[PDB]
């Protein structure tokens, strides 16, 4: 049809209209942010029409806009993968985008480039929206290398200090880290199947696809990070928070776990995929919550809360159950933008200062701003009716309802206490206790770029996980027959998480000389990992790419055997040759010799 | 200036072939050299005798 | 930042220089303010004792057993205030922090978009010319002549003059353009 | 000392002709450069070139091998034929030893 | 870092638009050619072998 | 008539057109095979007398 | 072609018989209109290639390498021509000269029918590049890269020349048309193998192997820019395109004496990209890139599948864009500070911000963007490695990591940062070196939206 | 558009059937999609449509004859070999055209099955697999510099292996 197609591409169409007008003389006489907001709010009405035709109907339409090149049976071309993760994910990526756009209005004044920046956040839009529904590879690697550049330039924003800068760079490394695997199943897929296109790739559902498999692994596990490659994600926190909201908690750190829902069919037949993929995922559930505990600053919580639920649907995939996992990626969007969104009005509203212990009593001084945090802690943890149950019940619940690995299944649990402990850790340090911020106090919740857009994101956080899995389709069967303890494990766990909390977080407010010890510091330090590997691992490269490589092989050694030698071989050949005296007695000696050897070459070879 | 000088031109008139320069280098210059020589040695001569003993799975390749 | 540091850092203030970051540590573990208090005032308590040693051979092994303690009670994730080094916000705006020098290579289209920034800019740079070779006598005829001397730049003493090697103080860019 | 000259400082142009381009001294010569440069290297080159080689037709005998693969596929399906042999001669005209 | 982009999209402008408007016209009012067979001994010329009117205006002329 | 600066641009036009002539004085030195190729071998048109020149 | 090369001469006397102010100008506009005209042999309506005549030809891998040649002459032209403005101007008019002749001698290789004719014009393109380096080099060691960048050639390419007159001697016609329907099975001799070695090991200096490359830093960093663009351009694919057109005839040697080249390129390549990581000199750490970028192309070349050259053809024509877009960038501090230590200067985006956009795009050229020609040529020598042996992707990606790490390292520690505020000589910009970016990026743009010319033989 | 190059089963779609006694958005905004854009976008196409029809203009496919294959040429007649290279190369292209059209195939098939597509897209998966193992046998091994030349000796290659396996009784 041509409503649906014509929907589709009036999307990108629009968002690439405040990219032309940048270009133009057209940035002045207007007011560019808001141009850009209301684009974005076109165009999640626009997409919301895709999306009820495919609730309705369930058709997965295919469209191929542009034919690029032909290699010798390789017809390169731009073509969308319109199903369902795609249109699920662009309406909900839009609708967070509409309101980090307001956010964005009211945060990052005092910039003066602040055109730059909403030029920039549509642009990871676009290269995230060009990744989510692609159809070929090429195209969907397009989107990738596009996220992760905008990465760099975004968390390298404030490009005077040298921290967002190694920030920028670390995220480039560890995304490139993934691009290998990346590029590994790209090169497989295209010598085997000579295509890049899923629809041929679903034609090796039979063929031992171990190595690529492995690729997209590798190329997840970077991006969407996991324990391997987990620093980047917290370090890209220098950068301002609605980067921070936008990218590092929704779409950026999603693009690696869409990509493997996105390979589904290949991993039903691959068991040891399955099993690396749920000890990985559980891995970093466990990791990045027990670091959580002991952080100050809360955008870094923020990040771990999302490496935590992020292993948690790579531990999904470690089962056939991954519409689940694209559940709770849609549904974790919410949390993680209302959370860094009031976040950032906490900041914002007192000077730059970013950690709890200068915090305070927010529930009082900022009852709105309180209210949607608690909301969005609350939808966090797997309370029963806020978007969060609506994946994460189904989640433990099919987790302790599978044959796989006990450590896994114990140590997520484990984690998902931990949820419940950060939560409260944040609402006791920020919200509950006595003002231990400066006392000039100049707050300021009032005004409408800054309300409302929470205010949507609430809307969305208490009801769209309700309408989403009452519309969707019926896939990844769910199993429910099964004792009381594990339908209420979660909630049982969730809340004995948050009892402990608020014992141990009470426990502080009476005096007592409390020390440090071997734990709370591979808590507090991310178990020495950066400590250690960034400063051996650069070490031994740069060294070895210094000595070993340029003063050791180019600038001696090539120089020594090749052209050295030549030069003084025919000095030196020069020296003895032609350093002559002039006299004719020795000249003619040397000419009797040489009359004697023709005479005697004459003789002999006659 | 004195480093960069130091670290490019400065190099060569100061380097006296020793021990532990020569085998170091010839280390580094031919030791990976032949390392991946025999990897894939190893890989191309299993692809072609797997190919003319009439095996191989090549079921799609087309473009290579 | 303004100040220069010595070469001997005499004993008194490397304690000053413990006992803050100490309290600083001890904040950062006693978050709350009642426990921080009282647990500062146990630490005067700490540091008044041993006040008075007149044995720089014992306050001297004191302050390295008191350092070691420190370190082996360092808070990982101490407080930092932005604006200041390890800390957000700290060289933020220095994207933000463009020169005076750039100004000469405007174009007459923006210059006359400011005119009396200019104006009063001309003069400014006048009686920069005009008291630089002043300056730079002044700082000649009060060498130390044994030899040593510090970043102390002193100032001007006669009027009509300007204190010495100011024009990269003064004209110094804002810290919140 | 071996008399010669010392190095000239460090020039800059914009104090002369503060709208200099980067082409010469003469203010009438780099406007003119300029305008040559932009017009002859974007509004005629990066223009008409790029109209040239976009209504180039059949670049190296595309469009007409899609018109006869499906020709070909229609003839040879509808014929009952064998689609795309496996041997791109016939053997009817070929030689092989013997031993 | 103006000027450069005023008189680079001027100059870029200035032949973009009056060509860009010729395509449009023809596409509109020349448009492309049909397909067809040949009449039984006809012997086209090499420019019937093409499709534009473009590209076969310049292989009439120039090839 | 004065003072031509200006006539050096003729020198490249001037290349130009006699490298065309060139061109088509060598496609005039190898007409062979002009309508014996095995591939188009066509007969005259009723009204021609060379098939490409 | 003639019609290519012909203007190409009589742009010299539009040098020498000009007015000194009405000079460049005309001959820039000119040699832009030369390369508008060599479009007409884009015009491949059909699978057989280009002849002209006997000595002229042009098939698809000729026609990129011919328009590039042509069309870097006006951005050379236009490069050179702060430094070199206080010269006097029989001098000026000697460097257009020089320019001129290479893109004339350049022309003539790449539509050559004959080997015997590259040779001479191959070996001919040296004069040219020595007077320009040495000349017109700002510095002292000008000298001895003048030697290395000749003599390295020329070790190789007697052996070249003794090559061909024995294939001349053994065939008769030296032809590539001919060499390519008549060529006949070598009967695996070491008599055969060293006829390999010396048709190949003169392009292998140029191109330039690991082994061998010695020359091409020394040169790059000390040509005035011109030369770098040329050396860092198309100098180097002279050699690429010389090992596609004389291949044919060393079959099937080329099973086996190709290892050790393949595993030098892989193995040097990540050795240079590893000094790239850490080289205080800006124009040597380019140079060290256009080494690990040539050495893919060598392997592809070696490997000989249609794949493999295609994605050399891609990663030639890029790489020389992006190079002499990133000379020129380079260049256009080094006008300024007269350092080309990076270090010193690391804080610009202020100053320059939209210098700052053509660094940065010109980056991204260099590492794998894949909207881009270079992700598709090294995408493409990358399956085609796969394919040849699935353990050479453990070195492909530690390439690919090192050259976002190098290139982002040169984008931060030379904009990134604070700036220097000791620099008052930070002039705003050139209208002319801002035009040069434009002019190396817009090509790379079109040739994204369009790469079915860019590819070569087999596609 | 040739459906029987490119062919398509018939978009059977089932009748509405409603229960609700409430609307569904989607009908209403097809209603106004259409008569809004679809409407003067239709006028705009016949108006294009009949200003081709004032002048119509013909193009043609350029049937080339066949020629004396390679295997009727002689050892060193350089004109022979050409134009038997020429017919090659363009027989070459053809095929990967044809390996593009089935592909093509494969894929649209694919997609129009959707889930249930193992068990009915066998048909033009047997007639991809076909056609691969024939260019597999055709064009596969050589490498960049193939020739008329190159296929005929691996074509002899294979009949000489075929050979000596039919020669075991
Ligand atoms: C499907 C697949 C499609 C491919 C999708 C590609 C995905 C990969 C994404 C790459 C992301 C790169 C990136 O981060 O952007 C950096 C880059 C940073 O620029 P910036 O720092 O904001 O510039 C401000 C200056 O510093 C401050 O100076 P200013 O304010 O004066 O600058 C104003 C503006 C002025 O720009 C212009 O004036 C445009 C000049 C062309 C004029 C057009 C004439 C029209 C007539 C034609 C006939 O910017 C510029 O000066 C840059 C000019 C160069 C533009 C290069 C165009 C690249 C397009 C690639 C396609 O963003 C851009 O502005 C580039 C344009 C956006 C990229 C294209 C987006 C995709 C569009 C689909 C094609
Ligand atoms: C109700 C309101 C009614 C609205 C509709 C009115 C109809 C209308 O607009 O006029 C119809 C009229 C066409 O009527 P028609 O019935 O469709 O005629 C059939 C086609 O013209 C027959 O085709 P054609 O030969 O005329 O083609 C014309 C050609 C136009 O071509 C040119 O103009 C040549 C360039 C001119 C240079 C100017 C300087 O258009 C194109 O093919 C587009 C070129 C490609 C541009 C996009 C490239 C994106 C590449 C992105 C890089 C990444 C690739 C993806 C990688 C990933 C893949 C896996 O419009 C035009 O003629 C289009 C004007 C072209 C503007 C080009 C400007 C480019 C800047
Ligand atoms: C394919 C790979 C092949 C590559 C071949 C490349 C050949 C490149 C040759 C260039 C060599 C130049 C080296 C000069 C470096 C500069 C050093 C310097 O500053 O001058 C010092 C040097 C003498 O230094 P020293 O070794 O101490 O000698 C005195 C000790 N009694 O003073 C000098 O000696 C000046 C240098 C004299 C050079 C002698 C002649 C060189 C001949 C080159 C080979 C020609 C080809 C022959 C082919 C057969
Ligand atoms: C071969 C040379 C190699 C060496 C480099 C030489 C550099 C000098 C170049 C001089 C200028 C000539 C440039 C020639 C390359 C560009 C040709 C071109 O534009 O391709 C046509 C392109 C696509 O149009 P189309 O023909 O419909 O699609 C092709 C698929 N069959 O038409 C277009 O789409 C153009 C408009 C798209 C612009 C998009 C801008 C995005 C922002
Ligand atoms: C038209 C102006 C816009 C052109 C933009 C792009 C042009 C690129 C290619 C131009 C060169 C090709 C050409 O124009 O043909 C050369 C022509 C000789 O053609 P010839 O084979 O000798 O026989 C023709 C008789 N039917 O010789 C000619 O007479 C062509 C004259 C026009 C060349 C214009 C290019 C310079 C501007």
């Amino acid at each position: 049809m041509n409503i649906f197609t014509t929907s589709i591409l009036l999307i990108f169409i629009l968002l690439l209209s405040p990219i032309l007008i940048s270009m133009s003389n057209l940035i002045k006489h207007i007011n560019f942010p808001l141009y850009t907001t209301t684009s974005i709010k076109f165009s999640f009405i626009i997409s919301l029409l895709p999306l009820l035709m495919f609730f309705h109907n369930n058709m997965e339409y295919m469209i191929t806009t542009w034919h690029w090149v032909t290699m010798n049976s390789m017809e390169l071309k731009m073509s969308f993968k319109t199903d369902f993760f795609s249109i699920l994910f662009t309406s909900v990526a839009l609708f967070v985008t509409w309101s980090i756009m307001q956010f964005s209005s009211w945060y990052m004044h005092s910039d003066p480039n602040i055109n730059r920046f909403i030029k920039y956040l549509t642009l990871f839009l676009i290269t995230m929206l060009i990744l989510t529904s692609a159809n070929n590879m090429f195209q969907l690697f397009i989107g990738w290398e596009g996220v992760g550049i905008m990465s760099f330039l975004l968390i390298g924003w404030w490009y005077g200090r040298t921290d967002a800068n190694t920030a920028a760079l670390q995220a480039i490394l560890y995304n490139r880290i993934g691009d290998i695997g990346f590029i590994l199943a790209m090169v497989w897929f295209s010598l085997n199947m000579n295509s890049w296109e899923l629809q041929q790739i679903m034609f090796s559902n039979n063929n031992d696809n171990l190595i690529p498999l492995m690729g997209l692994l590798i190329a997840a596990t970077g991006k969407s990070a996991q324990f391997g490659l987990h620093p980047w994600l917290p370090s890209a926190m220098e950068g301002p928070t609605p980067v921070s909201a936008l990218l590092h908690s929704s779409t950026m750190v999603v693009a690696g776990i869409f990509l493997l829902v996105r390979f589904h069919p290949l991993t039903t037949n691959n068991n040891f995929i399955l099993t690396t993929m749920l000890c990985l995922g559980a891995l970093t559930t466990l990791f990045t919550a027990i670091c959580a505990l002991t952080q100050n600053d809360i955008k870094k919580i923020i990040a771990f809360s999302t490496s935590s639920q992020l292993g948690l649907m790579m531990v999904t995939l470690g089962m056939n159950q991954p519409h689940l996992a694209f559940l709770h990626i849609c549904t974790h969007a919410f949390f993680k933008a209302m959370l860094f969104m009031c976040s950032g009005s906490i900041i914002h509203s007192l000077a730059d200062e970013q950690d709890i212990r200068k915090m305070g009593n927010i529930t009082k001084i900022m009852p709105f701003t309180s209210s949607c945090l608690v909301i969005g802690s609350l939808a966090l943890t797997g309370m029963p009716f806020l978007t969060g149950f609506y994946s994460k019940d189904l989640i433990i619940e099919a987790i302790n309802t599978c044959n796989t690995n006990a450590w896994a299944l114990l140590i997520t649990l484990i984690a998902t206490s931990m949820t419940a402990m950060y939560s409260m850790r944040i609402i006791y340090f920020v919200t509950m206790t006595k003002p231990r911020f400066p006392p000039l106090i100049s707050i300021n919740e009032n005004d409408p770029d800054l309300m409302n857009p929470i205010k949507r994101l609430a809307f969305g956080s208490i009801f769209a996980g309700f309408v989403i899995s009452y519309n969707i389709p019926p896939t990844s069967i769910p199993v429910l027959t099964m004792p009381w303890f594990l339908k209420t494990t979660a909630l049982i766990i969730s809340v004995l998480g948050f009892l402990i909390a608020l014992e141990l977080n009470n426990l502080t407010m009476k005096l007592s000389m409390n020390k440090a010890n071997p734990y709370s510091s591979f808590s507090t330090l991310l178990g020495f990992f950066p400590s250690i590997i960034h400063r051996i691992t650069p070490m031994k490269s740069l060294n070895l790419s210094l000595k070993t490589s340029l003063t050791l092989l180019d600038l001696i050694w090539l120089e020594k055997t090749i052209p050295k030698s030549t030069s003084t071989l025919h000095t030196n050949m020069t020296t003895l040759t032609t350093n002559q005296k002039g006299l004719i007695k020795l000249y003619f000696m040397s000419f009797l010799i040489n009359i004697i050897l023709i005479i005697i070459l004459y003789s002999i070879n006659l | 200036i004195r480093w960069t000088y130091a670290r490019s031109a400065n190099i060569y008139p100061n380097f006296r072939p020793t021990p532990k320069n020569s085998l170091l280098g010839a280390v580094a210059g031919f030791g990976p050299l032949i390392f991946w020589y025999y990897v894939f040695k190893t890989d191309r001569d299993r692809k072609e005798r797997l190919i003319q003993e009439g095996k191989l799975d090549r079921k799609f390749n087309i473009s290579y | 930042a303004f100040c220069a540091p010595p070469a001997y850092l005499t004993h008194q203030q490397k304690v000053l220089r413990l006992y803050k970051r100490a309290l600083r540590h001890l904040e950062s573990w006693c978050i709350h303010r009642d426990k921080y208090r009282y647990f500062a005032c146990l630490m005067r308590a700490r540091f008044e004792e041993h006040k008075n040693e007149k044995d720089m051979m014992r306050a001297t092994q004191l302050l390295r057993e008191a350092e070691e303690e420190f370190w082996q009670n360092q808070h990982p994730q101490p407080y930092i205030f932005p604006d200041s080094p390890g800390g957000t916000s700290f060289e933020r705006y220095e994207c933000y922090k463009v020169p005076e020098w750039c100004l000469d290579y405007w174009h007459p289209s923006e210059k006359a978009m400011y005119p009396d920034y200019f104006s009063k800019r001309e003069q400014w740079k006048k009686l920069r010319m005009e008291s630089w070779d002043r300056e730079v006598k002044q700082l000649q005829e009060e060498t130390s002549p044994d030899g040593i001397m510090t970043e102390a730049l002193p100032p001007a003493r006669r009027e009509g003059d300007l204190p010495p090697l100011w024009w990269h103080i003064v004209t110094r860019p804002r810290e919140r353009p | 000392q071996w008399q010669e000259d010392p190095e000239p400082e460090d020039e800059n142009v914009y104090a002369k002709n503060p709208d200099f381009h980067g082409y010469d001294s003469d203010p009438v010569v780099d406007v003119w450069n300029m305008r040559a440069v932009f017009f002859f290297g974007f509004s005629i080159v990066l223009v008409f070139g790029t109209t040239f080689v976009a209504y180039v037709p059949d670049y190296r005998m595309q469009e007409w091998a899609r018109r006869e693969a499906e020709r070909l596929v229609k003839y040879r399906e509808v014929n009952g034929l064998p689609i795309m042999e496996s041997n791109y001669f016939d053997p009817s005209k070929i030689q092989l030893p013997e031993d | 870092d103006a000027r450069f982009l005023r008189l680079m999209k001027f100059y870029l402008m200035l032949t973009g638009i009056p060509v860009i408007i010729g395509i449009t016209l023809v596409n509109i009012f020349i448009g492309e050619a049909e397909l067809a067979e040949i009449p039984e001994g006809y012997i086209p010329e090499h420019w019937e072998y093409y499709k534009h009117p473009i590209s076969r205006w310049i292989a009439r002329n120039f090839y | 008539q004065l003072l031509r600066e200006h006539w050096v641009h003729i020198l490249v036009p001037a290349g130009f057109v006699f490298g065309c002539y060139l061109d088509r004085k060598d496609d005039e030195k190898l007409t062979a095979f002009r309508n014996k190729s095995m591939l188009f071998q066509r007969e005259l048109r009723p009204n021609e007398e060379v098939t490409w020149k | 072609m003639l019609k290519i090369i012909l203007p190409s001469l009589m742009l010299l006397p539009l040098t020498w018989l000009s007015s000194p102010k009405k000079t460049w100008t005309n001959v820039t506009s000119y040699s832009f209109l030369i390369s508008l005209t060599s479009l007409t042999l884009l015009w491949q309506t059909d699978e057989n290639y280009k002849n002209f005549s006997n000595m002229f030809s042009s098939d698809p891998l000729s026609t990129p390498l011919i328009i590039l040649t042509a069309w870097l002459l006006p951005l050379m032209l236009m490069a050179s021509q702060n430094h070199l403005k206080k010269d006097n101007n029989v001098l000026q008019k000697l460097y257009i000269s020089m320019l001129i002749s290479l893109q004339i001698l350049l022309i003539m290789t790449f539509s050559a029918t004959e080997l015997i004719m590259f040779y001479i014009l191959f070996e001919a393109t040296l004069i040219p590049t020595l007077i320009i380096i040495t000349r017109w080099g700002n510095q002292t060691e000008r000298l001895n890269a003048g030697i290395y960048f000749l003599f390295y050639t020329l070790i190789g390419s007697i052996p070249l020349l003794i090559a061909l007159i024995l294939i001349q001697n053994h065939v008769g016609t030296l032809n590539l048309m001919i060499l390519s329907f008549t060529t006949h099975t070598l009967d695996a001799s070491w008599s055969n193998n060293l006829l390999w070695l010396a048709c190949m090991m003169a392009f292998l200096i140029k191109m330039p192997l690991y082994g061998v490359h010695l020359w091409l830093p020394k040169a790059h960093v000390e040509a005035p820019i011109a030369g770098s663009m040329i050396l860092a351009a198309i100098l180097l694919k002279l050699g690429s395109y010389g090992m596609i057109r004389i291949s044919i005839i060393l079959d099937p040697l080329t099973k086996y004496m190709a290892y050790p080249f393949i595993l030098l390129s892989l193995w040097g390549m990540i050795m240079t990209s590893s000094i790239c990581l850490r080289q205080t000199d800006l124009k040597s750490l380019i140079a060290y890139s256009s080494v690990s970028h040539m050495a893919l192309v060598i392997a592809s070349i070696m490997i000989q599948t249609p794949w493999s050259f295609m994605g050399a053809t891609m990663l030639m024509i890029a790489h020389g864009l992006t190079s002499s877009l990133l000379f020129c960038l380079a260049n256009s501090n080094y006008e300024r500070i007269h350092s080309r230590t990076m270090i010193m200067a690391r804080g610009l985006q202020m100053v320059f911000p939209l210098m700052a956009t053509w660094w940065l795009m010109a980056s991204l050229a260099n590492l794998a963007l894949p909207p881009s020609i270079n992700l598709m040529g090294e995408l493409f020598i990358t399956m085609s490695l796969f394919s040849w042996s699935n353990f050479t992707i453990i070195l492909m990606g530690i390439n690919i990591i090192i050259t976002g790490m190098y290139s982002m390292y040169m984008i931060i520690t030379t904009q990134r940062g604070k700036l220097t505020n000791h620099m008052i000589n930070l002039q705003p910009s050139h209208t002319r070196e801002l035009t040069l970016m434009a002019l190396h990026m817009i090509p790379l743009i079109l040739l994204t939206t369009s790469p079915k010319l860019i590819t070569g033989l087999t596609m | 558009w040739d459906k029987d190059v490119y062919p398509e089963p018939p978009s059977r779609t089932p009748a509405p059937s409603p229960q609700t006694s409430l609307p569904n958005p989607i009908t209403y905004l097809t209603k106004a999609y259409d008569l809004v854009v679809d409407w003067p976008v239709t006028l705009v196409r016949e108006f294009i449509e009949r200003q081709h029809a004032k002048n119509r203009t013909y193009y043609y496919h350029r049937q080339y004859r066949r020629v004396p294959d390679i295997t009727e040429c002689k050892e060193g007649d350089v004109l022979c070999i050409y134009e038997a290279e020429m017919q090659w190369r363009r027989d070459f292209k053809v095929d990967q055209e044809i390996m593009n059209i089935i592909q093509e195939r494969l894929k649209a098939c694919q997609q129009r099955e959707g889930e249930n597509y193992q068990q009915n897209c066998a048909k033009e998966l047997e007639q991809f697999t076909k056609v691969t193992k024939a260019y597999q046998d055709r064009y596969l091994d050589l490498g960049a510099y193939y020739s008329a030349r190159k296929c005929l000796a691996k074509q002899k290659q294979r009949m000489l292996e075929e050979r000596k396996a039919a020669r075991q009784e």
